RNA sequence: UAGGGAAUAGUUUAACAAAACUCCUGACUCAUCCUCAGGAGAUGGAGGUUCAAUUCCUCCUUCCCUAACCA
RNA sequence: GCUACCUAAGAACAGCUAAAAGAGCACACCCGUCUAUGUAGCAAAAUAGUGGGAAGAUUUAUAGGUAGAGGCGACAAACCUACCGAGCCUGGUGAUAGCUGGUUGUCCAAGAUAGAAUCUUAGUUCAACUUUAAAUUUGCCCACAGAACCCUCUAAAUCCCCUU
RNA sequence: CCUGUUUACCAAAAACAUCACCUCUAGCAUCACCAGUAUUAGAGGCACCGCCUGCCCAGUGACACAUGUUUAACGGCCGCGGUACCCUAACCGUGCAAAGGUAGCAUAAUCACUUGUUCCUUAAAUAGGGACCUGUAUGAAUGGCUCCACGAGGGUUCAGCUGU
RNA sequence: AAUUUAUUAAUGCAAACAGUACCUAACAAACCCACAGGUCCUAAACUACCAAACCUGCAUUAAAAAUUUCGGUUGGGGCGACCUCGGAGCAGAACCCAACCUCCGAGCAGUACAUGCUAAGACUUCACCAGUCAAAGCGAACUACUAUACUCAAUUGAUCCAAU
């Protein structure tokens, strides 16, 4: 279709409970570090960029 | 990956070799697979033939190794001259070595460092326009322009940034490179290095240890521990036939 | 042999009864050709002495082309049967009944056989004053007809040799069996110069 | 005699294959019949044979549904009536 | 959908002293033509890095070449 | 046993010109150019006249050979037993057909149709309508009140809705 | 070219074959080729003879392999700007390409324009013959152009003949 | 055109089968040694050659083939155009409404990282599938944020299957 400018990233959870979410980025900037709720542990933790799903 | 060098690869890996003396006290070398390993043992064995076939106490000890200096990707990686002294350097001396510095305090340094040959443009333009032979280069990074002469002169031998030749301290090279002893490569790039280690009256320790430290010193091309670096060692007197020694222990 | 699978399940047919094949359990995917196998060999008792392996009564591995083709056939070998093995048994015992038979091993036998048919050229530096003796010949015998010497197993024309001549040095193969070799001592000629001088030119 | 999907995929076509047993003419020996035959044979013919120590016994052990060959039938009465008289 | 490679004078290319070339002057000729010169002429883009980047990296554009690529 | 081509061993070819002939004229013989007749005919390809060839790559009797995913072919997609873009017979076979045609006594009753998807618009499946049976409760007709700004037709009307 | 051959049953012809010419493949025997052996055999193109058969191997194919070779193999064989006033450039500049359609012939059995123009033929000619031709879609062995003889081929015509 | 190489041929590997087996490039510059040659300034490692065909198995490239298909809409078919989604007119006021009717757009982007979990009652593109809106509650945020299902019109793709 069109030059694909973000791409869709796999955030996985530093808390080692192994919850994963989905995220959209631009290719172009860096790898995400979000803070994110984590259904295990009940309470907003830090979640990091592992691997890119897909382009966007 | 050339299916000769990769084969021989595969194939020098095949060949056989044993550790110790068969049972039988006569057997023939046919009979069994290639034997004597230990460091310690091969020079003293090396002694005794510098008695049996009467040659000079002191002989050149010229190792040469089996290095998989290939095989890193299927693209191989390639020859350079990581340059160290052995623990105990051979009475080898080598000492024509040339420093390109002009208009500077370096000029100084470089000739207060021990450098054989410090000028500049004319030093340069002599290496141009008249032969003049030295065993290894250096140049600050402002006298590279004017250097840039000599670059097909020398054939890819003028001083680079990726043998760390090139910077305002010289004495990178100059102050330790007199001494250091070149660690040379085949023209066939069949892995195998002619690289003499110590005279033969140098005590085994010494001998080991400077075999040791070349072991170090080849592997720096290529030191990852992905891919095995080392095959097979020869260390051949010059009056002597090449010995298999068990290098693997000492690989790492 | 070619073996074969189904790619399609048969039904099970039960106790008693045949299965009942439709027209596609004909199609086969092909499992393993054993002819690419890896070879094994051809364990056989020799009756009559070989060069490759020259005791009756000896258990040899050999390939299976060799056994079928050659000895087998000519009557040098026979199978090892529980019964032959027997029968060979029972003779190694009348051969040992009056003593162990002493050990020597193939290897000797085949070093043996070499040091029957080879000379050794002791090539001697004209320079230097030379005696040859037990450790240098020895040695010679390393680098010329490649045989390993144990030193202690050596003998020599009575007084060691120490001029140029011929003469002949006796190797014991494991200390029973001595083989005498002629002795072709001559002036020193490093391998580089003979090769250069006479394999080259001649 | 069968059927085989090209590249080993059942959506691919459906081809005819035969598979042939590789056969070597060899020369064989009979201790009971003193006789030698030069027999068509495969190598696991050769290989059963010297699991059973020679002709003679492959011939003897091997039951019917296993020899699959007339001749060697014949062989196996030609031997068992020089063992019987 | 991927990969790889390429962007040096207006034209391209040397990765090499750098040129040719078009245009534009001149000189040489008794004059014209040929000719011989000079003159300016570039390191895809962008960003960073380095004192300094055609020469170390990165993304984009154009183009070329190759190929997998399941529902 | 037709026909295409081939094999074996046979037969026929007057007269004239030229005398050399895949030469000319012209019978037997072979072929079938043009016209008419005929068109369930004498004939599922004929008759009458007129024509091409007629010692040659000719015509012709006899026996044999090549067989359908094929043969044979001086290629006309020729010919291979009256119908060959690939024979005929039997069998699979009651092939399949969203396509056409057909579908057998008497009498009564209810009964005409918004759409969606589909290699689907000559058809189907779901809705809608329609039919039978069953359950229990509202259905239709409708009074006020109520349902938009932006914008040129300030439309006929509708929706909602007690009462009846 | 000629004799010959073809759609038995609507096409006998300009279609096919053919002498000639040319390309390709093969160094060999006990069943075809052949009881043969490169002056041979087989696979093809074109079509006697006469005068000729021009340029191109980039692409496809075949062959040969280090580049490469091969068109009587499949096929192809340009445009612009200016220069003697217009009708045209021997000539130069210029982009592009493997090469840029050479000789011959030409309103043709040759897209249309088209019943082209002119001469001959008729009282009158969209017919016929000879020329002119840029055919912008002619053209040289998928052959070009002449020329004997031949044709139940297609077209035109003198004279005669006749109920056309 | 998609699918395929069973078949035929060539090639390689394996399978099968015999054995015999080239270790080649000094040079003294100095010194030694009666010679012949040696000491110093490398005298290494390698290690190969290796059974022709037929037959069988597995691959690769060709040859010659086999199997099956060649969408729809359409003022007949073809050609051209079109095929899903949203806004406006036609369709003026609940909903709905067609033409190869008239117009304009979409095949994203941006900000969040509680775009967390869970659950009454409803809407629904005339079926189904799919799609849409939501109180309360849990957990958060919070006592400045038109804060609670983000802005935005469409900004999109079932099952099987594959990857994990
Ligand atoms: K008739
Ligand atoms: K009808
Ligand atoms: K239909
Ligand atoms: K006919
Ligand atoms: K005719
Ligand atoms: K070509
Ligand atoms: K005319
Ligand atoms: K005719
Ligand atoms: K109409
Ligand atoms: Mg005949
Ligand atoms: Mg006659
Ligand atoms: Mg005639
Ligand atoms: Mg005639
Ligand atoms: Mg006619
Ligand atoms: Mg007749
Ligand atoms: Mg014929
Ligand atoms: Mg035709
Ligand atoms: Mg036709
Ligand atoms: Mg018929
Ligand atoms: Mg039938
Ligand atoms: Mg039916
Ligand atoms: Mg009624
Ligand atoms: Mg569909
Ligand atoms: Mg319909
Ligand atoms: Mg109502
Ligand atoms: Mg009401
Ligand atoms: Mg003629
Ligand atoms: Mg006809
Ligand atoms: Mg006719
Ligand atoms: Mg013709
Ligand atoms: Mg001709
Ligand atoms: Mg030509
Ligand atoms: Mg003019
Ligand atoms: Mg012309
Ligand atoms: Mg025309
Ligand atoms: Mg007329
Ligand atoms: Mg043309
Ligand atoms: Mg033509
Ligand atoms: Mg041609
Ligand atoms: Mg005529
Ligand atoms: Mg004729
Ligand atoms: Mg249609
Ligand atoms: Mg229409
Ligand atoms: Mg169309
Ligand atoms: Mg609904
Ligand atoms: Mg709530």
């Amino acid at each position: 279709k069109s030059k694909s400018k973000n791409i869709l990233v796999r955030m996985v959870s530093e808390a080692g409970t192994g919850f994963c979410f989905n995220t959209k980025r631009n290719r172009l900037r860096e790898k995400l570090t979000l803070l994110h709720y984590d259904p295990v542990v009940k309470q907003r933790v830090l979640f990091v960029e592992k691997k890119k799903i897909r382009s966007l | 990956t050339p299916d000769e060098k990769k084969d021989e690869i595969e194939k020098i890996k095949a060949y056989p070799y044993m550790e110790g003396e068969p049972e039988d006290d006569v057997y023939l070398k046919r009979l069994y697979p290639r034997q004597i390993y230990e460091v310690e043992k091969a020079v003293h064995l090396l002694k005794k033939f510098q008695i049996l076939d009467f040659t000079s106490p002191k002989q050149s000890v010229y190792l040469d190794l089996t290095l998989d200096m290939a095989l890193g990707k299927k693209k191989n990686v390639e020859p350079f001259t990581s340059v160290l002294s052995l623990p105990y350097p051979f009475a080898s001396e080598i000492n024509k070595v040339a420093v390109f510095t002009e208009n500077a305090s370096e000029v100084k340094i470089a000739e207060e460092n021990g450098a054989a040959f410090a000028g500049g443009t004319s030093l340069i333009q002599k290496i141009w326009d008249d032969e003049i032979v030295a065993d290894f280069y250096v140049a600050v990074p402002e006298i590279m322009p004017e250097l840039n002469r000599l670059r097909k002169k020398l054939n890819k031998k003028y001083p680079k940034l990726s043998r760390n030749s090139i910077g305002r301290d010289i004495p990178k090279m100059l102050e330790l490179f007199k001494n250091g002893h070149e660690i040379k490569v085949d023209e066939e790039r069949e892995n195998f290095l002619q690289t003499k280690i110590a005279t033969l009256d140098m005590s085994s320790d010494q001998i080991a240890a400077n075999l040791q430290a070349v072991i170090n010193e080849v592997c720096r091309h290529r030191p990852l521990n992905l891919g095995p670096f080392v095959v097979r060692a020869f260390l051949r007197s010059s009056t002597s036939e090449g010995l298999l020694l068990k290098i693997d222990p000492l690989l790492p | 042999t070619v073996i074969v699978e189904r790619w399609w399940k048969v039904p099970l047919a039960g106790e008693g009864r045949k299965p009942r094949l439709h027209r596609r359990h004909r199609v086969y995917k092909l499992v393993e050709d054993t002819k690419h196998r890896p070879k094994e060999n051809l364990e056989l008792i020799l009756t009559q002495s070989v060069e490759n392996v020259g005791v009756r009564g000896d258990l040899v591995s050999v390939k299976k082309s060799l056994g079928r083709n050659r000895l087998l056939p000519q009557g040098l070998a026979v199978y090892a049967s529980p019964e032959n093995k027997k029968l060979f048994e029972e003779e190694k015992l009348l051969r040992q009944e009056g003593k162990l038979e002493k050990i020597q091993t193939k290897a000797g036998e085949a070093t043996v056989k070499f040091l029957k048919s080879c000379r050794l050229e002791v090539g001697m530096k004209n320079n230097v004053k030379w005696e040859l003796n037990p450790e240098i010949v020895a040695r010679h015998f390393f680098k010329n007809l490649g045989v390993v010497v144990a030193p202690h197993t050596l003998k020599l024309p009575e007084e060691p040799i120490t001029r140029w001549g011929e003469y002949w040095c006796e190797v014991t193969v494991n200390g029973l069996d001595t083989v005498r070799v002629p002795m072709s001592v001559v002036n020193f000629e490093k391998p580089k110069t003979k090769r250069y001088k006479y394999w080259l030119a001649q | 005699l069968g059927q085989i999907y090209a590249n080993n995929d059942k959506l691919s076509k459906r081809l005819k294959k035969v598979w042939k047993p590789q056969l070597f003419e060899r020369e064989f020996y009979s201790e009971i019949l003193d006789k030698k035959f030069t027999v068509t044979v495969t190598m696991r013919t050769l290989d059963l044979i010297d699991e059973a120590y020679g002709l003679d016994f492959y011939i003897l052990k091997t039951p019917k549904e296993d020899l699959c060959s007339k001749f060697g039938m014949d062989l196996k009465r030609g031997m068992l009536l020089r063992l019987a008289r």
